[PDB]
């Protein structure tokens, strides 16, 4: 009375990294990161004629 | 299997932070160069990851808008430890202006954050919850952590969280516009954290200067207590244990509405190797010495209200049998009096693993411990003097423009004091007998 | 970084507590019964 | 023939699993290393009763093992014995409900008591013709109070004529082990009388009670604890394993001390526990054996069995004894405290002799039965349940997980209507 | 009748601690993997450096 | 059996070029020389019958000053010597100049050495283009070699990595000229091509790499790298290998939309890569992540409608298959609704060895990506809009009058993007 699907939530071993790891997922590549290099290295001086 | 990501967010979770991770280093036995000495496994699992061979990256991910603090470590000795990319810096410093935290420098720095955190939270496989800790007390410290909060809530769901925050002292203060960005700040984050725990500076300052003797303590001998107690309440999910007690078991027993989650903890026994050995430190004479009045962590007297419900830590080589009579000698009591309609307010736990002694700081080494988070009604103390302390300036509307300097609403501020007077009529009100 | 220094001085205790634990420690009568059935030694063989 | 499977949820029936099957591989001689080093030649006649057979002559217990926690099963399948087990066998869940009754039965039991049933049907069928069924779970605790009452739910529906056993424990007022045991052990109750066949409670209290008054021993362990339970709980098979005079199966019991279709519940007690010291001084003697047997201080139970009147009695004398009789010793122990025995039910307690007796002791006997006293233990923890209700403290949780106040309420009717039918009973005449 | 039953006791106990060796033996060999790997590019830093 | 061809117009061309051929005859075994110190290096090189290996390569250009440096720098012995055609005067921009005047008098020399190439294999599998666009030669040429190709020969597939200009970054003014008069004439016939937009190499190389002033030098090694990440499946054996002839019948929805960003990872400098455990289940993730990706075109701004990915590294298949759970669970990147699930693998087995002296460390794991996107659409109307600020009043238009080039053909071109406009449009429209 065990279908398929659902069955692998038993845990064996410490082997679940590869199936079990993104539980929290923490969503997925939603978050933007781009051009945020400001804060490692300074910016290229800008200024006026 | 389990985990758990830690967040510092200004410089006193930083200093903590860098004062704590020791605690946690030195435990599991890891030299600080990060890789393992020499040549009981899983273990280390519970706060470190392991990259196939050799160091292991702390789950942690330190920020702050001023650099000072985090270049200081950067070049000391813990620096090989941490990766080397995730101690995001700011440029500019809040000044202790929470208006500026949160709309305008605040909003270019959580991008990196919510990412940091979201890498580090892929590579765990049961995640259990988060450490944030913060001082509300600052303008950075409590602005980066509040926009942190909100998101994150908002991110991940149902999950439960802690947090070890640090209110200002009563009388004694850090700055002067503090009594402000400490009303500002219980908002945004009384809806969205399941547990706070009250731990306001002071009341440490006294509890070294009592039993310690120490004349003049500075901020680091403060950082060492506090990372014990971090120990003392977590170290049950990693080790093994007669009777275990995890994080997402803490808010199922310690916050009895949905509202009320702001409870105070007290530490002991603490003792040097200077003047112990003269006491037999049974633990018939430890337990009580908790509930002292003069030993409680957060500058408040639990005598003034009754109790709601107390979750007591105890660790070492404790026998079961004691902790039976200990409670029952507690009950007894007459000068400690238990809420009406709370019949038992005790959840027992008990570690193997020894508290482990820091060569050349404070504490010693025993063979007996126990750490307490209790929430009582006696915390009403601090707010109320906190919205004293708060609506007399407002008076006159002294340092007010600045805050509408940075396009905050005036009316912002508004909202804030009656939530604390909401919150305030709710305090006394599950204080009434049936 | 002068607080912070190296000074790095680096688990059977904890097995030998956990086997403490689960000890029964009021051991039993020291027993001299021996296995014999109630109603075997009453029909013996006669001669 | 007649054999019987356990399962044990919740950390206390793991924990408390570690040790019976200690005590069990003892007596009939199972090497922890599973091989046979039996001396006589009876202790293989009846082996099968609590075991099975496999290739090697490794002896597998048949003990599922059930828990929402993984910290607790780890640990035990790595100490002594704990070899034992199959790993194949049975699993355990990740997540666990802490302490929260509803999250245990309703949530994380739904999704991981489908794969377990599967295991207890494979294990049970197989063997010849079960018996009955014998269940350990602290009700006080939430994982284990929740998906382990949710299990005996659906399998007493599944087997209408098999028996079922359950040792449970209730938090005793003085010593509390969770602030929030009168949620649960009160919806607990409600689900447990409508199948649990029979119920045994045995309260934390009486075995520090136990430990402290009679064994004089200095300090106590866990380890003690779990030995009592031990002792007693293998007691009332042994006669279903060995050839003896009157040999009663697990059945027979309930025939003979449960007078109506409601009244399930028992107090246990074992004997006899002497000191270190007195123990050689100590005489083992037929009246020692009624006489401390009845003796208030030895039940594991926090009533007084003197509150009320003896409903039915019930013991299993173990070891070769006499037969003039401890009968006419308990008919005249019956009369003697004559106040004490209900009258509507004359020949009030029943015996029965098997000629095996458990490593050291020369003689040694379980006590079985129905009594009145255990009213007081529902009255009090009647009394605790109403005090958290009144202003919804702490029922967020319940509520905000799928369950609606009108449950609770109605754990509250059926358990009064229990406790109100219990003491009817009391003051009927003849 | 035994003494088929009995033949196997030895074949199986040396079976399993002969796998068991398997389990001991990749687990000391795959460290050896990584520890090349990882030392290797030191030369890179000190090349790099 | 299986060999491939390159070719090569401009400049940028001709340094990534040069770069991935370091990096491939490093690979493969072949030192500078030439002379060597099974049969793997068919693929790509040809044999000499007694001797060094003889590069599979035919070079093109208009200006001779990167090409002189090719030989007499350290490659002098590697290539053919008469096949580096290179002519006197340069188109400068001029689009007009490399399609009809200066290069239509070259383009025969480029067809007979093409034909020499092509005589002396005899597997022949496709051929690999590139070039830049915003380039005056470079692209002339571009436009008229594919049309001579096809119509010479047929079916025969082609990939080309082009490169469109920066949306703010740019080194031309005309560029928006001749990159949209080339959409035209590339959009029937070039079959498959991956947008590698310059702008993003450099936030990609600033990040992660950690140097603080990269240069063209460290932009062109990374191409090299995709490159040959993409074809050392066809060179040496896979668990489940990927042929060149499988690409385009997998990630071309349509016979227009044929445009696919590709992005590589991990992409990590060697200071501080061994802090991490480079996870396959970690790797790929980074795969979709949308800072990492190489053309500065949002993927979280439209739908997927399918990514070939190949592996390369020791994986492990059975964690790959686990891989794909996750993202596809995802709710931030949605695929198209009449696409039943966008995903071909492929499994290679050696790792990549690093160029000597160079920035990025050597993994055991590694995994590139070539996917599709609708909103790949971003670029195409971006640059139509400086096109139209441009065409509204007909600066710079005076010098393409008299080149040869009619006043209307540039009013077509226009047309054409608008087309593909609605067609991406309509294609993302659901059912
Ligand atoms: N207990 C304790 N508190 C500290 C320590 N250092 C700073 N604080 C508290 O931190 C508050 C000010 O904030 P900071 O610690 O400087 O950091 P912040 O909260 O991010 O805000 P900034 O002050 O702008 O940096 C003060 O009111 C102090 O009460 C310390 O060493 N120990
Ligand atoms: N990837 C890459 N592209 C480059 C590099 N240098 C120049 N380019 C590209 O080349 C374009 C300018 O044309 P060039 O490549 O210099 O010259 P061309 O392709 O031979 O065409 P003409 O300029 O007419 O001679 C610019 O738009 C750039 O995109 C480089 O170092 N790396
Ligand atoms: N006899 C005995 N009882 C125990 C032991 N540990 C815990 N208990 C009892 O179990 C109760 C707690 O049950 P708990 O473990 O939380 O249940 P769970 O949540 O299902 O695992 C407490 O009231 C204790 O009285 C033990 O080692 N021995
Ligand atoms: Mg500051
Ligand atoms: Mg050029």
């Amino acid at each position: 009375t065990a279908d398929r699907n659902k069955q692998a939530k038993v845990f064996q071993n410490k082997e679940l990294a590869k199936t079990n790891f993104a539980g929290k997922s923490s969503p997925g590549p939603a978050y933007d990161v781009r051009d945020t290099d400001y804060f490692t290295y300074q910016k290229a001086p800008k200024w006026k004629i | 299997m389990r985990e758990v990501i830690s967040i510092h967010v200004g410089q006193g979770g930083i200093q903590v932070g860098n004062a704590c991770w020791e605690l946690f280093c030195l435990e599991h036995g890891i030299q600080p160069d990060g890789q393992m000495p020499s040549d009981g496994d899983d273990a280390f699992n519970t706060f470190f990851s392991e990259t196939g061979a050799g160091k292991h990256v702390p789950r942690a991910v330190f920020l702050d808008l001023e650099p000072t603090v985090i270049d200081e470590v950067r070049t000391g000795t813990y620096r090989q430890l941490f990766h080397p990319e995730q101690l995001i810096s700011g440029k500019e410093d809040a000044a202790n202006n929470f208006a500026r935290g949160h709309y305008t420098i605040g909003k270019e720095i959580v991008d990196l954050c919510l990412d940091r955190i979201r890498k580090l939270a892929d590579n765990c496989t049961g995640l259990q919850g988060f450490l944030v800790f913060n001082s509300v007390g600052g303008g950075t410290g409590s602005g980066l952590g509040s926009l942190l909060l909100e998101r994150l809530s908002v991110d991940y769901g149902k999950k439960s969280k802690l947090g070890f925050t640090i209110y200002p002292s009563p009388q004694v203060s850090t700055a002067v516009v503090e009594p402000y960005n400490s009303i500002l700040s219980t908002h945004s984050l009384l809806e969205h954290t399941d547990v706070a725990v009250m731990l306001d500076n002071e009341a440490i300052y006294d509890i070294c200067r009592r039993n310690l003797d120490i004349e003049r303590p500075t901020y680091t001998n403060l950082n060492r207590l506090i990372a014990q107690v971090i120990s003392s309440l977590t170290a049950s999910l990693r080790f093994d244990g007669a009777l275990n007690v995890d994080i997402t078991e803490f808010q199922t027993n310690l916050v009895p509405y949905p509202r009320i989650h702001f409870m105070l903890s007290s530490y002991a026994p603490i003792i040097s190797a200077e003047k112990a050995y003269h006491e037999q430190l049974s633990v018939a004479e430890i337990t009580n010495s908790a509930f002292e009045p003069a030993n409680m962590m957060a500058k408040c007297d639990p005598r003034h209200g009754k109790y709601m419900a107390c979750s007591m830590m105890y660790r070492g080589d404790v026998v079961p049998k004691d902790v039976n009579a200990s409670i029952a000698t507690i009950k007894t009591k007459r000068t400690i009096q238990f809420v009406d309609w709370c019949p038992t307010g005790f959840k027992v736990g008990i570690n193997y693993q020894p508290p482990t002694v820091v060569p050349g700081g404070d504490l010693a080494k025993v063979m007996r411990a126990v750490c307490m988070i209790s929430n009582s009604t006696a915390i009403a103390e601090v707010f109320s003097r906190l919205d004293h302390k708060f609506d007399l300036m407002y008076a006159k509307r002294a340092f007010v423009h600045w805050y509408v300097g940075e396009g905050m609403e005036e009316g912002e501020f508004s909202e804030a004091r009656e939530d604390l007077a909401a919150l305030e009529k709710d305090y006394e009100e599950v204080g009434i007998e049936t | 970084a002068k607080t912070y220094q190296g000074k790095q001085m680096f688990p059977e205790k904890i097995k030998a507590l956990s086997k403490d634990l689960r000890a029964e420690h009021f051991k039993l009568g020291n027993d001299p019964q021996s296995y014999t059935s109630e109603a075997a030694a009453k029909f013996k063989e006669f001669d | 023939m007649r054999e019987i499977v356990h399962i044990q949820g919740g950390q206390c029936g793991n924990q408390i699993g570690a040790k019976f099957w200690e005590v069990i591989s003892d007596e009939h001689g199972i090497d922890p290393t599973g091989t046979y080093h039996g001396d006589s030649d009876l202790q293989l006649e009846r082996i099968n009763v609590y075991y099975n057979e496999a290739t090697g002559g490794r002896y597998v217990p048949r003990a599922i093992l059930m828990d929402l926690e993984p910290g607790t099963m780890d640990s035990v399948r790595a100490g002594p014995f704990g070899q034992l087990f199959r790993p194949d066998n049975f699993v355990f869940g990740q997540t666990g409900a802490g302490n929260n009754w509803a999250k245990g039965h309703y949530t994380e039991g739904a999704e991981l008591i489908d794969s377990v049933l599967d295991v207890v049907r494979k294990e049970a069928e197989g063997c010849d013709c079960l018996q009955g069924f014998q269940i350990t779970h602290s009700l006080g605790g939430g994982t284990g109070s929740g998906m382990g009452t949710l299990l005996i739910s659906k399998v007493r529906e599944e087997y209408p004529d098999r028996i079922m056993e359950t040792f449970s424990v209730v938090p005793s007022p003085k010593v509390s082990d969770t602030v929030v045991e009168p949620y649960n052990a009160t919806l607990s109750v409600h689900q447990l009388v409508e199948n649990a066949d029979e119920c045994m409670v045995i309260d934390n209290e009486a075995l520090y009670d136990i430990c402290f008054r009679t064994l004089k021993l200095t300090t106590p362990t866990y380890g003690d604890l779990n030995h009592l339970v031990s002792a007693a709980m293998s007691g009332v098979t042994c006669c279903l394993r060995f050839p003896g005079q009157l040999n009663s199966d697990l059945r027979k019991l309930a025939v003979n001390l449960i007078p109506f279709p409601r009244l399930h519940f028992f107090m246990i007690g074992f004997a006899p526990l002497t000191s270190r010291g007195s123990q050689q001084y100590r005489a083992l003697t037929v009246p020692e054996l009624t006489q401390q047997m009845f003796d208030a201080k030895n039940m594991m139970c926090a009533a007084d069995p003197r509150h009320g009147r003896y409903l039915t009695a019930s013991a299993l004398f173990r070891g070769r004894m006499s037969t003039k009789e401890v009968d006419e010793q308990m008919l005249n122990v019956q009369n003697k405290n004559s106040s004490y025995f209900v009258e509507w039910i004359p020949n009030n307690i029943k015996s029965s002799i098997c000629d095996i007796p458990p490593k050291g002791l020369k003689m040694a006997v379980t006590f079985v039965g129905n009594s009145t006293a255990i009213q007081e233990m529902f009255k009090r923890v009647a009394e605790q349940f109403t005090a958290m209700f009144r202003r919804k403290a702490f029922l967020h949780w319940y509520t905000g997980e799928g369950m609606d106040e009108m449950e609770f309420t109605e754990a509250e009717s059926n358990m009064n209507d229990l406790v109100s039918e219990y003491q009817q009973y009391q003051d009927a005449t003849a | 009748e035994k003494e088929q039953k009995e033949l196997e006791k030895d074949i199986l106990t040396k079976a399993v601690a002969a796998y068991e060796q398997e389990v001991e033996r990749k687990k000391k060999e795959l460290y050896l993997t990584n520890k090349q790997h990882q030392s290797s590019l030191i030369g890179q830093m000190h090349d790099k450096d």
